[PDB]
RNA sequence: GACGACCCAUUCGAACGUCUGCCCUAUCAACUUUCGAUGGUAGUCGCCGUGCCUACCAUGGUGACCACGGGUGACGGGGAAUCAGGGUUCGAUUCCGGAGAGGGAGCCUGAGAAACGGCUACCACAUCCAAGGAAGGCAGCAGGCGCGCAAAUUACCCACUCCCGACCCGGGGAGGUAGUGACGAAAAAUAACAAUACAGGACUCUUUCGAGGCCCUGUAAUUGGAAUGAGUCCACUUUAAAUCCUUUAACGAGGAUCCAUUGGAGGGCAAGUCUGGUCGCAGCAGCCGCGGUAAUUCCAGCUCCAAUAGCGUAUAUUAAAGUUGCUGCAGUUAAAAAGCUCGUAGUUGGAUCUUGGAGGGUGCGCCGUCCCCGCCUUGCCUCCGAAGCGUUUACUUUGAAAAAAU
């Protein structure tokens, strides 16, 4: 039955400067509320704080080889990290952009399939996005690299498909009804 | 030292003419609402160098 | 420096700090259990009672109005209190003999504004709360 | 649609009379599959037949046209009907059994308590 | 508490090394009283249904059991709760398996198929070696065995095979410098290894430096060491892995090699 | 193919014994024994150690390194919360150890109980009665009264998880299961895309006027095709049987909705150099301060901000607070060096006793770079191991021993 927050608010609560900043990343990214950007400044400060705590160690040092690597392996697969990055000096040169950059939402705009960071999570929203066998409802989801590519419209929403929708098929049978016949 | 009165008690409420609530508008569900300000503020919003300007401004 | 520095000295180190810790005041009033002792409320957060009379008390300067609180004997240890009526005309709302829910400031104690000696405030009667009953959601139920 | 019932993660266990595995129902795009359609689906992959092959477990995934759940099936339809849970086999057209529901039960034999030995007399009570 | 024997385990406070998840219910088997130690101990139903995936519900363990399906060191048990452990048999016949009871490099019971031969004997560490009475003298081994005449050469921490059916020592391993070992509890659980160096001390605690066979040394105290033959020569199975205990890192650099390539 | 017993060990334990670590208090400084306080010695007792008890016999044992006494919003710990680092605070409460079942005391049985879903007395409470009698203990599960700031069903099941018994089979308010459930935590709906239509800006062309143009955002005009569960619902799943989730045929989005809120907009502080009303009145205002007739603080709207299925308010406590200051405070004048010195505890204490090339870890493409080690007087003796074996420590270093949950 444990269980932890995932999101933390800034110390402070009104810095024109930062107010702004988050606008500007809910606009990009398609977010809903500041909630929204501030869970995931909170999910970079713990990566920058594992990071932090790490960089201090001496290298070769088993515990700072063997979770090193794995932190970085970890946010490689992800793509949200790369090679020479790809070492814990780089991480601390890092940002949320970076993160934010991952999740649905703004894949089905940056491949045509959505033309907006908007259409995009209500479709997602809507059961229209399949990651490859499995409908994803999450516009907040995070795709995985070799995951990058099964990344499509479901079998059967209609476009994957099937009929057409239940307010589509309504039309269909709105010029049925009184133009066919009565 | 207290003495005094209460028959004034509620004296402005009770001569303030009430309004209507009118009405008009539903402002928007959340992110989209969140996408409006954004646009509104900063796409929108593009500023002048005006020396700056206002969100509640009459004339 | 005023302290010892010797690798031994941890029992004066120690024990000079327990005894300077008194002077503070939030340290003296806990260790002291003053909230359970002197304080109306029990060392809680809220407090019922029942409204003895309706005083209007005379707002200390520059400011000039009268104030509108009520008397209220706390039901838990019979203690006498007066707690102000806040908003306009709400006095209205509390008559004698009432109950009512007592609530501290936001002042640690101490009393708030202009309002002289008055430490305490209305929140519900009605068992029903001067907001929804200033608003008129609810009323003065009967 | 055609469906196709694939049974995972095999077990031949003996010492219980029964193969055991997992249930992996794609039914591509509805959804669904009945209790009964799937036994007699699977009765013929096993070479045994409905009357020994239980199946239980089930859920539907997430979004449609995918069910996994967990199936038995039994070597001798003695060996199923005492390695069984009761329960499962009054499920199926061949188990059912006394209900109650429980309390009525106890009553009675709080009743039968203050009655000395006899007993019977208090079955009589009741 | 205050008057009498504790007879449930809440879960959670059961020994990590069965794996039982957190969830599920409240409570986990609590060992019988048997041959092995609470702690140190596989209850059967964690074996049957835990391990083996035999069995489902512990209703279906208890079910398996009366049929007489399974023995322990040859002779029909029919507890569900019995206490198995280190050095232990078991033996499912009408599916023809034989497993012995010994760690992984983890500290884990596991699970290891012997051959239908060796189910035949077991290797037990003597605890006590004693004079009982009428002059008889008596061995007692760590799975609580009790061999009367034994000889006279053994002696406490040596290791010992025992036939099986008939009880019967069938031989012998002395304690010292050079011979083979298994690490049967603490941090080094389930390491296997040569031995190099016991230190000994008065009043209490004898600590035994062991050495694998990739010169990696660590010690445990002589309590924890057992004798299992020598060097190169186990007299029993060894599971797969040789009790090595491999770095974290050695253990990812395998994990990812041997395979999504690697056959 | 269907339990006893003696004695020993074993297993689960038990009962005691070691140290080392606990809150506040000196307006608690001496304490503990003639009803043993500390010790000898012997016995009786106990499962057994032991002033447990008792005789005799000593006169002890403890304290400024806080004893003794008193207090307590003290059950103790694993743990929790607050995050520089140091720290700061809590811990009844899913585990461990301890304690109790109205208050007190006693006891039976049994291997195990000083048991209360045993008993027994008194003491406090309550109940039945034909008035002599008689029967009882929810700090078990529900529920109810009282109490209060505050806390759920007089519901289903032994199928799961396990436990017990003569037991595969029975029994389990253990426990699971549903109902209530904004403690609180996770996911995150209440509407997306063109088009006209327009409103617009960097770009280009032009001497200018003027025109083109990409990136698009709104804002209507309605369109236009493009959509999904929230509800509802055959069927099916869940499971002991159900519910819900996770599953879906048939339905379910043109806004007047299938209708989002709660605080704020004078300063700190994010946001009205508003409009009507009042005129230091009502009210606002943690603090500073507003309102005494052009009120950006009120009272309302309008409009706007902020957090958003949540938000305000009160309160304990923590962070902020280097305003308790180890790290890391101040004390000439701001709150604060005793009038001065002696002085025990405590703290604190000068210099000086041994010197003067390769082995192994991880980076970079067979080469090397950068640690670590015995080297270019270093345990004696007993006489390689063994043993003798340590001058005491603190320290620090390397191991083991180190509950799970967390």
């Amino acid at each position: 039955w444990v269980c932890r927050k995932t999101y933390v608010t800034p110390r402070r609560p009104f810095e024109k400067s930062r107010l702004d900043q988050e606008l500007k990343l809910i606009g990009e990214y398609g977010l809903r509320n500041k909630r929204e950007v501030w869970r995931v400044k909170f999910t970079l400060a713990k990566i920058r704080k594992a990071a932090r705590e790490l960089l201090t160690l001496d290298e070769k040092d088993p515990r700072r080889l063997f979770e090193g690597n794995a932190l970085l392996r970890r946010l490689v697969r992800i793509g949200v990290l790369d090679e020479g990055k790809m070492k814990l000096d780089y991480i601390l040169g890092l940002k949320i952009e970076d993160f934010l950059e991952r999740r649905l939402q703004t894949q089905v705009f940056k491949l045509g399939l959505a033309k907006s960071i908007h259409h995009a999570r209500v479709l997602i929203r809507q059961r229209h996005i399949r990651v490859r066998k499995q409908v994803v409802n999450i516009p907040s989801f995070i795709v995985r690299l070799d995951s990058q590519k099964h990344i499509d419209f479901s079998l059967r929403s209609p476009y994957g498909g099937g009929r057409p929708g239940r307010v589509k098929r309504k039309n269909a049978k709105k010029g049925q009804g009184g133009a066919g016949a009565g | 030292k207290v003495h005094g009165s209460l028959a004034r008690v509620g004296k402005v409420r009770g001569q303030t003419l009430k309004v209507a609530k009118q009405e008009k508008k539903k402002k928007r569900t959340g992110r989209a609402k969140r996408r409006m300000q954004y646009n509104r503020r900063f796409v929108n919003v593009v500023p002048t160098f005006g020396k700056k300007k206002g969100p509640n401004a009459n004339s | 420096m005023g302290k010892c520095r010797g690798l031994r000295t941890a029992r004066k180190l120690r024990s000079h700090r327990r005894d300077q810790k008194w002077h503070d005041k939030q340290y003296k009033k806990a260790h002291l259990g003053t909230a359970l002792k002197a304080n109306p409320f029990g060392g809680a957060s809220h407090a019922k009672g029942i409204v003895l009379e309706k005083v209007g008390v005379e707002a200390k300067q520059p400011n000039s109005a009268i104030r509108k609180c009520v008397r209220v004997q706390l039901i838990k240890n019979g203690k006498k209190i007066t707690a102000f009526v806040p908003n306009d005309g709400c006095l209205n709302f509390i008559e004698e003999n009432d109950e009512v829910l007592v609530a501290g400031f936001g002042r640690k104690g101490h009393a708030v504004g202009d309002i002289p000696g008055v430490r305490f405030k209305v929140v519900k009667v009605a068992n029903v709360s001067l907001l929804a009953l200033y608003k008129g959601k609810k009323e003065r139920p009967r | 649609d055609t469906v196709t019932i694939r049974t995972r993660k095999f077990m031949t266990n003996r010492l219980l009379q029964r193969k055991q595995m997992v249930i992996d129902v794609l039914h591509p795009g509805k959804a669904t599959v009945p209790k009964t359609e799937i036994q007699e689906k699977l009765a013929k992959m096993y070479k045994t037949t409905p009357d020994v092959i239980f199946v239980f477990g089930f859920r539907t995934h997430f979004g449609g046209g995918k069910t996994t759940g967990f199936g038995m099936i039994y070597d001798s339809l003695d060996y199923a009907k005492k390695n069984e849970p009761k329960h499962r086999l009054a499920r199926h057209g061949l188990y059912e059994k006394k209900k109650t529901s429980r309390k009525q039960r106890k009553e009675r034999k709080n009743r039968m308590k203050k009655v000395r030995g006899t007993a019977k007399a208090n079955v009589g009570a009741g | 508490m205050a008057r009498g024997p504790k007879k449930h385990l809440k879960r959670v406070a059961a020994p990590k090394h069965w794996m039982l998840d957190k969830l599920t219910s409240v409570f986990a088997p609590r060992p019988s009283t048997g041959p092995h130690k609470l702690r140190e101990c596989l209850p059967l139903i964690i074996f049957l249904r835990n391990k083996l995936k035999y069995a489902l519900t512990g209703d279906e363990v208890k079910k398996i059991c009366m049929q007489r399906f399974i023995k322990i060191d040859g002779k029909v048990r029919a507890d569900i709760t019995y206490p198995a452990g280190f050095m232990d048999v078991i033996s499912i016949d009408k599916t023809g398996e034989n497993f012995r009871l010994i760690y992984d490099t983890k500290g884990r019971f596991a699970v290891h198929r012997i051959t239908p031969e060796e189910a035949k004997y077991k290797l037990c560490k003597v605890r006590k070696i004693f004079v009982g009475t009428k002059g008889i003298p008596h061995l007692v081994t760590h799975d609580a065995r009790t061999i009367r005449y034994p000889d006279p050469l053994i002696k406490m921490n040596d290791t010992i095979q025992i036939d099986l059916e008939t009880g019967k020592i069938t031989d012998f391993i002395k304690f010292d410098t050079g011979n083979l070992c298994m690490v049967t509890g603490g941090a080094n659980l389930g390491r296997i290894g040569v031995i190099t160096n016991r230190e000994r001390h008065p009043g209490s605690f004898d600590v035994v430096h062991v050495k694998d066979a990739n010169g990696n040394s660590f010690a445990t105290r002589l309590s924890n060491i057992f004798v299992i033959g020598k060097g190169n020569k186990p007299w029993i199975s060894l599971p797969r892995g040789k009790g090595i205990r491999l770095t974290i890192a050695e253990e990812r650099d395998k994990r990812l090699a041997a395979k999504q390539s690697s056959g």
